């Protein structure tokens, strides 16, 4: 018959059961914060001295005209826009101008898997990538959009292997592809180099985009490795000087997608900025 | 009841139902309505409950379950048909995490229906069929069987009505056997009910496709979905309908 005691104990079970449910679907719902571990590179240079050092000795500077269609010159306030280190730090996407793209994480399986829901290719190896990118000293974060982007529509067909001869040869990272033919070139990098399964794949091309662009710990970050502030205008890895900018905005809106956000960051201050700093820590950390 | 109109009941309730199940399969575009929010087949087993009602006599038994009116036992059995929803898709989120690929909430799919629009329409899904193959067809069975062997005769009809063979057979194996473990817990969930079985029977059904659509969606389809879910109900039910057992 009709109880009140027995509803009483129905409703605990209900408040409880409905914790656990709201407990495993918390990771898609909240905002997951990581501490950052920002490291501080004091610069010699000016910020000044630096961009005279991009406006004139190189002075291969790209910009997209409004056509989008033709590319020119730089000028002087658009170069020194570009490279102003300052402006990009209250920024929520460009921060990751400074995301020390050689540092491994270690984001969680699931919020990875869930950004592959619609690649089943790239879905069936997230361990090797994640494996890949800790073995090989890559962020995980830029090894999966980087292999995104480099197995777009023809070039996934390049992921899921090539027929060459009696073997099937696999490239995630689209590396060794030219834009004369991207899966002939591309599969034939891959034969030279024995990715004959999957795995190969991945864990070459990730070691090859360590060894090829994060081989300088003075390059790690996307600014580092457009501006070079350490040596200004020589080894830079770009001539479109929003190149750094359009870069972070793909790696922050992946960060975005899955609700947490970036660790390891390395900011270079140039010698201008280099005074008032080590004053106000000194300040803000002693009291007397 | 008479032994002839319980075998024609059992017998004009089945077979209209499944006539209008492929009747109303063209009858799509009649709603004002897509399949998904509202699946128009769903209302093969209420229109087939309201025929039945009619054509035979004892109006009393004919509207037995039908109990429109809130009591205690149906409250406490209202939170009943919320635990064991919220149980199975635990069970489902941990097999997904552990040896799957995780689960995608509905919200972060980019819909272009209101989630709101779709719990409207789960609802009455939920509320149609179980309208006749609960509150109607169940009674009618229970009149002549136990609540058991109801239940394995109500569920038998139910998964032929919920029968999937569009991802082949073995799909349509593991979904047989989540239909059918979809019937026992209900079939409990009403049992010794004084008729109030509606609200007992549709919080339920619309608890449990609502909650499979809204966090399950990315595995439409996939054979080791459907094994899980199948298994993870039948764990359910089997431990349900075993606990009902030893207090009786
Ligand atoms: C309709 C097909 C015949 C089966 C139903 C006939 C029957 O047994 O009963 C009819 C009567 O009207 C019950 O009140």
């Amino acid at each position: 018959k009709g109880s009140i005691f027995g509803i009483i104990g129905l409703v605990v079970i209900f408040a409880v059961v409905s914790f656990l449910f709201f407990s495993m679907i918390s990771d898609q719902i909240f905002f997951k914060h990581v501490k950052s571990d920002i490291k501080i590179e004091k610069l010699n240079v000016t910020l000044n001295d630096a961009a005279k050092k991009q406006i004139n000795n190189y002075t291969s500077q790209q910009v997209s005209n409004k056509k989008n269609d033709a590319w020119r010159d730089a000028s002087a306030t658009e170069i020194k826009s570009a490279m102003d280190s300052g402006t990009f730090i209250d920024n929520e996407k460009q921060k990751y101008q400074f995301l020390d793209l050689s540092k491994y994480q270690g984001i969680d399986k699931n919020r990875i898997k869930r950004m592959l829901v619609d690649r089943p290719t790239l879905l069936k190896h997230t361990d090797d990538f994640l494996k890949a990118a800790k073995d090989k000293h890559v962020n995980e974060v830029y090894l999966i959009s980087h292999a995104l982007l480099e197995t777009g529509a023809v070039k996934s067909e390049l992921a899921n292997g090539v027929e060459i001869d009696g073997k099937k040869y696999y490239n995630f990272y689209g590396v060794g592809a030219l834009d004369k033919d991207p899966i002939k070139t591309g599969a034939e990098y891959a034969k030279k180099h024995g990715w004959d399964t999957p795995e190969k794949a991945i864990s070459g091309g990730a070691d090859f985009i360590h060894k090829h662009f994060l081989s300088s710990t003075d390059q790690n970050t996307l600014y580092s490795m457009r501006w070079n502030p350490k040596n200004p205008g020589e080894h830079q890895y770009a001539t479109d000087i929003k190149w750094a900018e359009s870069n972070a905005t793909i790696i922050a809106d992946f960060y975005k997608n899955m609700k947490t956000e970036g660790k390891y960051f390395k900011y270079f201050v140039y010698k201008d900025d280099s005074k008032h700093l080590n004053k106000k820590l000194a300040a803000a950390l002693e009291h007397h | 009841i008479s032994g002839f109109q319980w075998a024609m009941t059992i017998f004009v309730f089945f077979v209209i139902t499944m006539a209008l199940s492929i009747m109303l399969r063209d009858f799509q575009s009649i709603i004002g309505v897509k399949h998904f929010i509202f699946e128009v087949t769903d209302l093969a087993p209420l229109i087939a409950a309201i025929i039945c009602i009619l054509v035979f006599k004892y109006k009393k038994v004919q509207l037995a379950g039908l109990k429109f009116s809130i009591s205690l036992k149906v409250i406490e059995r209202l939170l009943l048909a919320l635990i064991l929803p919220l149980i199975i898709l635990i069970i489902g989120m941990y097999s997904f995490n552990t040896f799957a690929d995780s689960f995608i909430l509905l919200q972060s799919t980019g819909l272009s229906v209101p989630i709101t629009h779709i719990l409207i329409g789960h609802i009455l899904m939920a509320f149609v069929v179980e309208f006749g193959f609960r509150s109607y067809l169940q009674n009618i069975v229970e009149t002549k069987m136990n609540t058991f062997f109801a239940s394995i005769v109500v569920g038998l009809m139910y998964s032929v009505f919920s029968a999937n063979t569009t991802y082949g057979t073995e799909f349509a194996a593991y979904n047989f056997l989540y239909t059918f473990s979809f019937s026992m817990i209900l079939g409990e969930l009403i049992r010794a009910t004084k008729g109030r079985t509606i609200y007992i029977a549709t919080t339920f059904h619309a608890s449990m496709t609502f909650g499979l659509i809204f966090l399950f969606s990315e595995e439409i389809g996939d054979l080791f979905s459907i094994k899980v879910i199948a298994i993870s109900t039948a764990i359910v039910a089997v431990g349900y309908i075993g606990l009902s057992l030893i207090i009786r």
